């Protein structure tokens, strides 16, 4: 507050403070057959059934 | 130009890098995980750019040398590369030195018989023009054997890797974990076929997928006279067998042994024997059978070096 | 009766739902670049891992979520009557006579 | 990734009665022959080393168990059986299924043992296609050495005499469970206490005066929780050897040597390989265990 | 490879310096992953009325760890791998003056609290450290404080038996690589051992006996023979028949107990092969086996 008439304040103070991130750990599985992988991904690029 | 060499050397035995798939976004999702799917077909398939990719992906560990530092008369400058290393330690010498036992070094110390070990003996002989400049540096040769302590004394450390021997000081280095890379050809342990007693012949037990080396150090007298003796022996039948079939290969010592004993008792002379795990050599690597100047001597291949403390047996 | 009295300690375990309030943009939070690493290749199928790994970070000078107790749920504990018996817990302190 | 697993592969398509018996023991250790990827069914289980026509002797089948490869259930077809197996520093999975149950948690060591308790209960039958899977058992160390506790005191008597309540039954925290030793041969598990006889007549030889003392002050004169097996009746031998006075540089010899002599016996207390288990979940009954072989 | 252990109160300036000083050591954690309080690290749950065989025990099922820096706010750590090479400091109270390739062990803390841990008043939960001594000091270190916690139970009850100047003499002093060591003593850690040894002490002379006249037989073991005449005399005078058969039931179900839980805690292996050593840098470089 500004200054004047009986009134004294504490007047304006300033923090640095330094805080720290905090890390997480997500895991997750993905599974996935050998044969649909090798039928989408074939060296003759002819069309499929 | 010659820089520019390197860096193509360098960037051809990085590893390879981490896919990085962003799971916040749409199309950039759709693009990183068809790159791992036009990865792994081409890594399944038999053609030789196949097999090219495939071996980037190396978890190799590594071995771990150890330096040594040892006198030239305990040492000879003809050791076969492949020899065990043992280390004695018994006291602090005034300079940093080390005594290391190759086991046909060991034999001059021990003084056990040659009908045990024919070949070994002309071997240790001719080295060893005396047998003196081992025991000098021993003095408790007497007092170590009567109570049971020299086996507390000696760590196993691994297959000689490089000798770089001198008039005074030889520099050898061992492999204590793994195997050992010469100083570039891969040195797997040389031990003589005088020394190694196998446990698999016979006259169908399981083809397991490791195979072990124990080192058997055993005290005995000879002469009326404190001694030992120091085999090894070579099986994977797990721990409770082999100590079980250590005590039948000894029958003949500890039968012979306490004729003496029951005259009199010490406590000192109870403890006979230690059996300690060496290393593991892969299943069915059979070894080479290789002739020193005519001494057979067992050479194993892809040997990884362990540490097993001495565990008595009686 | 004997001329002294005693007082009787019981604890009691309860399960209990809660309300955890949270105020707004309290926390940024952070994305890295997931990595997938392969792994358990069978000739039958693939496995594959994905590591999500995110840091957060705290904002302003004060707590900024507060929980609270809110509707009970079933009482764990009996609420009954047994006294913890000393002669269970040390026998080794025990009187001079045997019988 | 390095790949381990071993197929193996039916040689006739099996029943849907033993379909169901085998889906039950999915996710159990059992020890196989060979370490390689297409293996034999007559490889599979333990049964080559307990029979049915012969009588099963569980040091030697025990003996056996050490030395082999294991493997963990993963899938069962009607044509095959798929099996991951277990290296020898590898973070699995693993599954609690076994028929007398035992609470596991985590820090826990675990143990591979003979089936013990019931031969018939592990044992299922492929008569589709003439071998019989014999499976093991896991159990904590606590109680999987208590069973060779128990089995050692067997040995013992039974010889004595050749009475079902101290010589054959095992007591667990709380329960008491029966051997199975009706029919076995004990023609190693004799040697196993032929080896314990040499080691036992040394550790007499060299017992220490001090500690012989310390019992005479404490059997008859105060309360100790584990010393009850002793009434105030003390052994008639314990007097006989305290007639010597004390002497401590012949009484550091006599431990020293004492304790040698104790680390010898982990050479005849042995159970299998060790499942370090770091893991464990109770609503699914499956942990995840950390192998160590010896 | 790295765990960080928060604090939400900082630290004292006396408090610092004090783990400055022990910026290199083995400690056990609980459990294995990052996110830990200070009340995990250390034997704080088991130390702060210990007994032995339940910290060595502890410490075969455990997840040791590594210091590498000590800041103001926080601790961090290093998880120390099976068969990982690393680089300890020799800090450990009292000095014990490692050698290059030993065996370097960890035995629980048996000596007095100053050596062992450190006080913190800045958050209330007193950090303790182990026990990491050569192999063959750390069983020669105990196989004498578990013959000297024997005659402080004899001299207490039977003063005229055991001669002070004597018991001083030899329990108190170690030499072991050309070094003798004079050890603190004032033992509330092995009071269950010397329960434990003393309650089979008894039962082996009873227990040789009626395992050798059991095994008797055309098919006896040969060495067997040999190693009858080992045993004394007084012990081959053993009356079998003063017992009954199931009190001699309970003579083995309890007496083979106690020579495996007395001989599977020697045999453990939370040990570390040093194969690199500094005397005056006091730093080991090693490789972490268990068991």
């Amino acid at each position: 507050i500004a200054h004047g008439d009986g009134r004294r304040p504490n007047k304006q103070r300033q923090y640095i403070v330094m805080k720290a991130c905090n890390k997480h750990h997500i895991g997750a599985e993905i599974e996935l057959a050998a044969a649909d992988i090798e039928l989408l991904f074939a060296e003759k690029e002819t069309p499929l059934d | 130009e010659n820089a520019a060499r390197l860096g193509r050397q360098v960037l051809g035995l990085l590893p390879p890098p981490t896919h990085r798939v962003s799971l916040t976004r749409g199309p950039e999702f759709a693009r990183g995980v068809r790159d791992l799917l036009s990865k792994y077909a081409a890594s399944t398939r038999p053609t030789v750019g196949s097999l090219h990719e495939a071996l980037r992906q190396a978890p190799f560990r590594q071995p771990t040398y150890g330096d040594f530092l040892v006198y030239s008369q305990t040492f000879s400058p003809q050791e076969p590369l492949g020899t065990f290393l043992f280390s004695f330690k018994q006291e602090d010498n005034g300079s940093s030195m080390d005594m290391l036992l190759t086991p046909t070094s060991l034999f001059m110390l021990s003084g056990m018989e040659a009908a045990k070990a024919p070949q070994t003996h002309k071997v240790a002989g001719v080295w060893y023009g005396s047998g003196s400049g081992l025991a000098d540096f021993i003095p408790n040769l007497s007092e170590l054997m009567d109570t049971g302590e020299f086996h507390t004394l000696l760590t196993p450390v691994g297959p000689m890797v490089q000798s770089v021997h001198s008039t005074f000081v030889t520099k050898v280095t061992s492999a204590m974990k793994g195997v050992g890379l010469a100083r570039r050809a891969h040195v797997g342990l040389t031990l003589p076929c005088d020394m190694l007693v196998d446990l698999d012949e016979s006259c169908r037990e399981p083809a397991g997928l490791n195979v072990t080396i124990y080192a058997s150090l055993v005290y005995l007298r000879v002469n009326q006279r404190p001694s030992m003796a120091l085999t090894f022996f070579q099986s994977g039948k797990g721990f409770a067998e082999v100590v079980a079939m250590i005590k039948d290969h000894f029958t003949d010592v500890i039968r012979t042994k306490y004729i003496q004993l029951r005259h009199e008792l010490y406590i000192n002379r109870l403890v006979f024997g230690a059996v300690c795990t060496l290393g593991t050599v892969p299943f069915d690597s059979h070894p080479v059978h290789q002739s020193l100047n005519s001494l057979p001597v067992l050479v194993f291949a892809n040997f990884e070096a362990a540490c097993g403390p001495w565990t008595v047996f009686l | 009766h004997p001329g002294f009295a005693m007082t009787v300690v019981r604890t009691d375990e309860v399960l209990a739902e809660h309300i955890l309030y949270c105020s707004r943009a309290s926390t940024s939070m952070f994305v890295g670049l997931p990595s997938v690493v392969r792994r358990e290749v069978r000739s039958d199928a693939v496995t594959f891992e994905i590591t999500h790994e995110i840091a957060s970070l705290h904002t302003a000078l004060g707590y900024s979520s507060v929980i609270a107790p809110a509707h009970v749920a079933a009482i764990t504990t009996d609420m009954g009557v047994h006294c913890q018996d000393l002669f269970m817990i040390f026998p080794g302190d025990a009187y001079q006579d045997r019988q | 990734a390095l790949d381990k697993s071993i197929v193996v592969n039916l040689t006739s398509r099996l029943f849907a009665d033993e379909l169901a018996a085998l889906q039950s023991k999915i996710g159990s250790v059992l020890p196989l022959g060979d370490c390689h990827r297409l293996q034999n069914i007559q490889a599979l289980g333990l049964g080559c080393v307990c029979s049915r026509e012969t009588s099963p002797d569980y040091i030697q089948i025990m003996q056996y168990l050490s030395k082999c490869t294991l493997a963990v259930l993963e899938e069962v077809r009607p044509d095959s059986l798929r099996l991951t197996r277990m290296d020898p520093s590898d973070n699995l999975q693993i599954k609690n299924v076994y028929a007398p149950f035992f609470q596991w948690d985590s820090n826990t060591q675990l143990a591979v043992l003979p089936p013990l308790f019931s031969r018939k209960d592990s044992t299922i039958v492929l008569e589709s296609n003439g071998f019989d899977i014999v499976f093991p058992m896991v159990v904590p160390q606590q109680l999987g050495h208590a069973i060779l506790q128990q089995l050692l005191v067997y040995h013992i008597y039974s010889k004595i005499s050749a009475l079902d309540l101290y010589t054959t039954n095992v007591s667990f925290m709380g329960r008491t469970y029966r051997l199975d030793v009706d029919n076995t041969d004990p023609r190693t598990a004799l040697r196993v206490l032929d080896d314990l006889s040499m080691y036992l007549c040394i550790l007499s030889a060299l017992v220490p005066r001090g500690c012989l003392r310390l019992l005479t002050a404490l059997v008859r004169h105060d309360r100790h929780p584990l010393t009850e097996v002793f009434e105030g009746v003390v052994p008639d031998e314990v007097t006989r050897i305290d007639l010597d006075q004390l002497s401590v540089p012949d009484d550091i010899t006599r431990m020293r040597v004492m304790f040698s002599y104790l680390q010898s016996l982990s050479s005849i207390f042995n159970l299998g390989p060790r499942l370090h288990v770091y893991a464990y979940s109770a609503e699914t009954l499956a942990a995840s265990c950390w192998y160590s072989p010896r």
